[PDB]
RNA sequence: AGAGUUAAAUUAUAACUAAGCUGUAAAAAGCCCUAGUUAAAAUAAAAUAACCCACGAAAGUGACUCUAAUAAUCCUGACACACGAUAGCUAGGACCCAAACUGGGAUUAGAUACCCCACUAUGCCUAGCCCUAAACCCAAAUAGUUACAUAACAAAACUAUUCGCCAGAGUACUACUCGCAACUGCCUAAAACUCAAAGGACUUGGCGGUGCUUCACAUCCACCUAGAGGAGCCUGUUCUA
């Protein structure tokens, strides 16, 4: 993509390889944040398409009394909500 | 069709029930017939057991009715095969010796054999090119070749015929003259064959 | 390697048909245009000894386009040319039209038989113009 | 015409059958598109007639390439589903 | 589309040419 | 490549035919093809090689094109 | 080897001048194109020209060739098993790939990006 | 731009051989001084290579060889200068093949057309004109940038320096002027009058004697049966009364 040029180290042989030092400082910010909400006791949910890793991802959420969604995932979901999923809802307080 | 698609045909014939034990694929085949619960129509009134039913003789006999007269259709194809019998025997007993081991006295062969005799090889359908119907060379299948003969003894033997002249002994003489190929009916089986020859450049046209 | 196709005009090839040189053999000329068809079978002295044309069999102004008439034409020039005796046959078909392949295969159902193909078929290197394309 | 004959364009029928080698000749005339030259040349085309059908060949020319590339490369990807009813 | 346009010059220039012939 | 050299020239061309192949057989640079091309033509007007058929005696030659006629 | 699209189309860059006008955009599709179904020539054509030359020769009087009709009616019966055949021969495809509705889905897998 | 050369094909014209040969959806006319084969100059046009993308300012240029040869230490620039596809004009040659015109033949209600067959101006050369094209890549030249940014569609968006061009639509590649080897021409190019529009791109429909697949199950075709149209009569319309 172009939006990773920043966050890129550089390419080796043709491969791509991302700057670990950013990924740490980026990955605290992100993990200091998911706790912060779920301290605050509010919706997490994980979501992925991908197949490979489809169970774990589910099975992870689980045990944390975290919500996952890894499937088709229909239209107007979040925007259409009260439609969707029932008369009134809460909605994820964060999307990971 | 108040028989659903469920419902397949029935096997009429004796000799496949009573003697089974020697067939192996056969014997799995109608195990799976039955076993299958398969619901099976019931036989027809025409469709007999009978030693005697000859099914080309009762598709001759059908196509000759007129209404809905079984009756009379079997009526005159009765006394088509008696007038055919005793015409034969007529020409058995004022004939010679080595005549007397040629003549068949048979009149069901001699039916079988006339209409093997009257059937064509190829015929006629028409093909639209460029605006014009060319008449162009089909062969055909065997179920359709025994209609043709069988629809044109018929036609022929109706049709032409002065009033005064009973059915089943005109269709007897147009019997035993197509057996000898001399008659008419083999005339139009000709007519056809010599048209096919006449147009045969035009199959190209026939694409399948 | 066996039948390696062009035998060479030097005599390194020996393969004889009726005891006779590739040279020796028969040619016969077919020429299939998109109306006709004929055949004419030469010597290899280049003395004609058979001729048929789909008209020369007595089909007419369009039917002796066909296939069917190009087997036709080639059983009969085969009967004149099986007359005067030639066994073998080398083919040479000219232009490309409906009766190619018809007349090859009649020229061996009509009990003449073959041993080669070759194609010469007019390619112009652009020489003469051809005539205008039809709608217009 | 001031060639020495016979050694163009000939194939000769191997175990004497006809049709074999004549599908053969074919496939030599076709291969070197002398048969798309034949049927062209019957009538005329007219030069920018002409460079028209070379532009719409070579086009369609680049396009199925690609695609028969992309194609036989997710091939692979063809192979039974691991992952099904995750 | 455009070729409406040139279907009015052509005519009009048609209609012209024959014109002047006559004249 | 020379235009003397017909046996290199007759590699690059249809034995039934005389015909040239394209790159996509020959699978030459842009320059050695054309310089192929060019050789040819020349071989031919001059007349060191024909035209319309591969001389039978470089038939028996090694092959070097991608093309299967016989199948 | 595909064909250098390099300085063939008409664009603004371009000093030199076209050589493909394509008539649609030059992009792989998602879909593949249906299949082409063959058509029919006419079937038996030989046998029934056999039998012709034998009843020109012959009056017409069937009984004297057995064998050029007995031919043509085989000709018949395996031109129409070639027909039952070939319209229950549909897993053909193209024997050796696979039937367009699997180079469809599988495309889709695997979509091209005009986009972004 | 010269000068020289020819491989395929075709044609004269002979030698044989067969009566046909040509031609379409189907035919006809046409030709048998025809056709197949074997020989063979001129003229004309340059398979494959080319799935290449070069050379020229553009038009244009792709058979072969040799001669001459592709402006500018490189910004823009005209009504000036020099060129400019086809067709056309003038004079002289050429003439294989093609072919407006025209004459036959079909088709058609008609067919001055599409299809067929001949044959001509003309395409070809040498010299002189004419100066027009959907001469369009509809995208000006020369330096740049990919920042900002999607009317639509198409070939994504823009600076800077220039010249050229555009003020509703017709009227109008027209009328008058001016100039040109043109004198049914080219170039330049209005107004009266009329209208409230005229235009570009798109959107759903509908439609298509477009293309592709798949069907029709009393159903188009092929197929089977029995009838209507004819006759007498019944009975309903329509006309006369
Ligand atoms: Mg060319
Ligand atoms: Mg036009
Ligand atoms: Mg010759
Ligand atoms: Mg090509
Ligand atoms: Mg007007
Ligand atoms: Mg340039
Ligand atoms: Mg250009
Ligand atoms: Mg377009
Ligand atoms: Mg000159
Ligand atoms: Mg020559
Ligand atoms: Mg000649
Ligand atoms: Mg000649
Ligand atoms: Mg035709
Ligand atoms: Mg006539
Ligand atoms: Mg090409
Ligand atoms: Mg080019
Ligand atoms: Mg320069
Ligand atoms: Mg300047
Ligand atoms: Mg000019
Ligand atoms: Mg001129
Ligand atoms: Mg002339
Ligand atoms: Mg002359
Ligand atoms: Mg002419
Ligand atoms: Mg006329
Ligand atoms: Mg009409
Ligand atoms: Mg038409
Ligand atoms: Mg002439
Ligand atoms: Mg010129
Ligand atoms: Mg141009
Ligand atoms: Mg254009
Ligand atoms: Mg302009
Ligand atoms: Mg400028
Ligand atoms: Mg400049
Ligand atoms: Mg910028
Ligand atoms: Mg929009
Ligand atoms: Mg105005
Ligand atoms: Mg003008
Ligand atoms: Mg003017
Ligand atoms: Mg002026
Ligand atoms: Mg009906
Ligand atoms: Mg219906
Ligand atoms: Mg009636
Ligand atoms: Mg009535
Ligand atoms: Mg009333
Ligand atoms: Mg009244």
């Amino acid at each position: 993509h172009r939006f990773m040029e920043p966050y890129l180290f550089g390419s080796r042989l043709g491969q791509d390889i991302i700057d670990l030092e950013q990924t740490a400082a980026h990955l605290q910010l992100a993990l200091n944040f998911t706790a912060h909400v779920a301290y605050r006791e509010g919706i997490i949910l994980f979501v992925s398409r991908h197949r490979q890793f489809a169970h774990l991802i589910e099975t992870t959420a689980r045990d944390c009394g975290e919500y996952a969604h890894t499937r088709y995932f229909k239209g107007g979901l979040l925007t259409n909500a009260p439609l969707l999923l029932g008369p009134g809802v809460r909605l994820p307080d964060l999307i990971i | 069709s108040r028989y659903g698609p469920e419902y397949k045909d029935p096997q009429i014939d004796k000799e496949y029930y009573r003697k089974p034990l020697a067939e192996q694929t056969e014997e799995e085949k109608y195990e799976r017939d039955f076993k299958k619960t398969q619901l099976i129509k019931a036989a027809p009134a025409t469709k007999t057991s009978s030693v005697f039913e000859d099914p080309v003789i009762s598709k001759f006999t059908n196509m000759m009715m007129k209404g809905g007269n079984k009756v009379l259709a079997r009526s005159l194809m009765t006394q088509t095969l008696e007038a055919v019998k005793r015409k034969q025997f007529a020409k058995y007993h004022a004939a010679s010796a080595e005549e007397q081991a040629t003549i068949e006295r048979n009149p069901y062969t001699i039916f079988h054999q006339a209409l093997k005799n009257c059937e064509p090889v190829i015929g006629l359908v028409p093909i639209l090119k460029g605006g014009h119907f060319y008449q162009v060379p089909v062969p055909l299948a065997d179920r359709r070749r025994r209609f043709l003969a069988m629809k044109w003894m018929i036609a022929e033997c109706r049709e032409k015929k002065h009033r005064r002249v009973l059915m089943p002994e005109k269709l007897s003489q147009e019997l035993l003259e197509a057996f000898h190929n001399q008659g008419p009916v083999i005339k139009r089986k000709h007519d056809m064959h010599k048209m096919a020859e006449a147009n045969r450049a035009l199959a190209h046209y026939r694409w399948w | 390697s066996f039948s390696i196709y062009p035998p060479i005009p030097g005599q390194e090839n020996s393969l004889r048909w009726a005891g006779k040189k590739f040279e020796e053999i028969p040619i016969a000329h077919i020429k299939a245009s998109y109306n006709n068809t004929q055949i004419q079978v030469v010597s290899a002295a280049h003395q004609p000894l058979a001729h048929a044309s789909c008209g020369t069999e007595g089909f007419r102004n369009a039917k002796k386009g066909t296939g069917i008439a190009a087997q036709t034409a080639g059983i009969a020039a085969a009967a004149k040319a099986t007359g005067k005796g030639v066994t073998h046959v080398r083919v040479v078909v000219k232009g490309l039209g409906p009766g190619r392949l018809s007349a090859i295969k009649g020229l061996t159902m009509g009990g003449l038989e073959v041993i080669s193909i070759t194609d010469n078929t007019p390619i112009p290197h652009n020489g003469c113009r051809p005539r205008k394309a039809r709608r217009l | 015409a001031n060639h020495l004959k016979f050694i163009a364009r000939t194939v000769m029928v191997q175990e004497g059958n006809v049709e074999g080698a004549y599908r053969t000749l074919n496939r030599i005339l076709t291969m070197d598109g002398l048969i798309e030259d034949i049927k062209r040349r019957r009538y005329y085309e007219k030069p920018c007639r002409r460079r028209q059908r070379e532009s719409y060949e070579t086009c369609r020319r680049i396009y199925n390439m690609e695609m028969a590339r992309k194609i036989n490369f997710l091939m692979r990807k063809n192979r039974a589903d691991p992952w099904q009813g995750c | 589309k455009n070729i409406l346009k040139i279907r009015r010059r052509k005519m009009n220039h048609h209609k012209y040419r024959k014109l002047v012939k006559r004249t | 490549v020379d235009y003397k050299n017909v046996q290199l020239l007759s590699q690059f061309i249809s034995p039934f035919t005389g015909c040239i192949y394209g790159r996509h057989i020959t699978g030459l640079c842009g320059k050695k093809q054309k310089e192929i091309t060019k050789a040819i033509k020349r071989a031919q007007i001059l007349g060191f090689m024909p035209v319309t058929y591969k001389d039978p005696a470089y038939l028996k030659d090694p092959k070097v094109c991608n093309i299967k006629y016989r199948e | 080897a595909t064909p250098s699209l390099r300085g063939r189309l008409a664009r603004l860059g371009n000093p030199r001048r076209p050589i493909l006008k394509p008539n649609k955009p030059l992009i792989l599709a998602n879909h593949v194109g249906e299949r082409r179904r063959e058509k029919g020539e006419a079937t038996c054509i030989t046998e029934m020209s056999v039998m012709m030359a034998c009843w020109k020769q012959n009056e017409f009087r069937d009984e004297a060739c057995r064998k050029e009709i007995q031919d043509f009616f085989d000709c018949a019966s395996r031109a129409e098993a070639a027909r039952k055949m070939r319209s229950i021969q549909e897993n053909l495809g193209e024997l050796g790939s696979l039937p367009p509705k699997k180079l469809n889905k599988l495309l889709h897998r695997f979509p091209n990006k005009p986009h972004v």
